[PDB]
């Protein structure tokens, strides 16, 4: 509901639409996005299925199981560029999952949801970072 | 709850190495 959540939000549904569908800071984070996001799914990919299958097996509703799986994540207090590129990237892969299962409109939510948590709780540590233009240097 | 920790764990993990 602010200019960092909406460019947040734009960024991660973006590249979670152009994964399950096979194809200025915004546009810089996106390019990053997909060069580091589409490694981490290649080389995780055997975890990646195996934590997919225990979300689905616990069937509690995909984008929920994730928001509390995301929310987990950060609960040691650390917050840091890997942890937020390495849920994205899940959350690519879970979204091509969700495209799989003839399932492309809960795909927005997801989006929201890990917007929700970053934006939501890690606000405070996005500004230090100068946001999205953080996110492009750190991986530059 | 065990089977959410475990998967947080895992990406926290991970993700730090990536970091
Ligand atoms: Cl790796
Ligand atoms: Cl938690
Ligand atoms: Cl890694
Ligand atoms: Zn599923
Ligand atoms: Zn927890
Ligand atoms: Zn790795």
């Amino acid at each position: 509901e602010d200019d960092l959540y909406r460019q947040s939000l734009e960024i991660i549904s973006r590249y979670l639409r152009e994964q399950a569908t096979g194809a200025a800071t915004s546009r810089k984070a996106l390019e990053t996005l997909r060069r580091v996001g589409d490694g981490v799914q290649r080389n995780h990919e055997t975890a990646f299925q195996g934590m997919l299958r225990k979300l689905d097996i616990k069937n509690e509703g995909d984008v929920k199981s994730f928001s509390r799986v995301m929310v987990h994540v950060f609960k040691d207090g650390v917050t840091n560029w890997g942890r937020i590129v390495t849920l994205i990237s899940f959350g690519a892969f879970v979204a091509k999952h969700l495209k799989s299962v003839n399932q492309e409109s809960f795909i927005e939510p997801l989006a929201e949801t890990i917007t929700d948590v970053l934006v939501r709780t890690k606000r405070d540590w996005l500004v230090k970072q100068r946001g999205w233009d953080g996110f492009v240097e750190f991986f530059h | 709850e065990q089977w959410a920790r475990e998967i947080g764990a895992q990406l926290r993990r991970m993700a730090d190495d990536l970091n």
